[PDB]
C-alpha cells in the first residue's frame, strides 16, 4: 500500500493516469484510481493486505480481482 | 451478518478524513476508509436505507456508495451493490464512473446500476460475494432505527 510511490507503481504497470476522485481543483484528495487506457487498479489497502497488492477493475468499474504486486490475480 | 460498520475515530489519509469501516458479507470482510468531506457518516447511513428500500421492495437490486463528494465534482464512487434472488442476495463491488456525466445524483444511484453480469465481455469474472436475504433485512431494520 503506497501514498505516493503508488503513482509510479501503477505507471510502472502501464496504468499511466492517474484519475483522482474530484475534479479540478480538489485533485489532491483521496484515494484514486489508475488507468490502463483499458483497466483501473488502486492500492489493496486491505487487512489481510500481504505487500501493496491490487485492485482491480474493468472497463465498466466492475471489479475483476484483487492482485498481486506484479498484476497476477490472487482471488475476487 | 451483513452490513458496513466503523471501527475507530476518523484519521487523515490520502490527504482527507476518513472513517475507516469495513463491510461485512457473511465470511468475507474488506476495510473500507469511507471519505466524509461531503457526507458524514449519518449521511451514508441514510442513503443505504434509502438504497435498501428500494431494492428490498422489488428485489431488483440496492447500490450501497462507500465514497462520495460533491456531485458536481465528483468523478467516481465506489459502491457494494446488492442483487436479489429469492432468498439469496449477490454482492458485487462495482466503480460508478461519472467523470462525463455531470447529470449524477446521489438519490438517484439505483438508477446508475443496470443489470447483474458474472463475466465481462472479455470473459473475466466479476468479482461476487453472497449472502441470505434475511442477514440483508436485518442490517436494513438496524439502519431503520439509528
Amino acid at each position: 500500500l503506497k501514498g505516493k510511490e503508488a503513482q509510479e507503481a501503477a505507471s510502472n504497470l502501464g496504468f499511466d493516469r492517474r484519475i483522482p476522485p474530484q475534479k479540478a481543483p480538489f485533485n489532491s484528495h483521496g484515494q484514486p484510481v489508475f488507468y490502463d487506457g483499458k483497466n483501473y487498479i488502486t492500492p489493496d489497502i486491505d487487512s489481510h493486505n500481504v505487500t501493496n497488492g491490487w485492485k482491480m477493475f474493468n472497463s465498466k468499474g466492475k471489479r475483476i480481482g484483487t492482485y498481486d504486486s506484479g498484476l497476477n490475480r490472487i482471488k475476487d | 451478518m451483513f452490513g458496513i460498520f466503523s471501527k475507530g475515530e476518523p484519521v487523515s489519509m490520502e490527504g482527507e478524513l476518513v472513517q475507516p469501516s469495513s463491510i461485512v458479507i457473511n465470511d468475507y470482510e474488506e476495510e473500507l476508509h469511507l471519505p466524509l468531506s461531503y457526507w458524514d457518516i449519518k449521511d451514508y447511513k441514510n442513503s443505504w436505507l434509502k438504497s435498501l428500500g428500494e431494492g428490498l421492495s422489488n428485489k431488483t437490486h440496492s447500490a450501497l456508495a462507500v465514497s462520495m463528494y460533491e456531485p458536481e465534482k465528483t468523478n467516481f464512487i465506489f459502491t457494494w451493490v446488492l442483487y436479489f434472488e429469492d432468498e439469496k442476495v449477490y454482492v458485487q463491488n462495482n466503480v460508478i464512473f461519472l467523470e462525463e456525466c455531470h447529470g449524477f445524483s446521489p438519490e438517484n444511484i439505483n438508477k446508475f446500476i443496470e443489470s447483474r453480469t458474472t463475466h465481462d465481455g472479455d470473459g473475466m469474472k466479476i468479482s461476487e460475494w453472497h449472502t441470505d436475504l434475511n442477514s440483508v433485512l436485518d442490517f436494513y431494520h438496524s439502519l431503520n432505527n439509528a
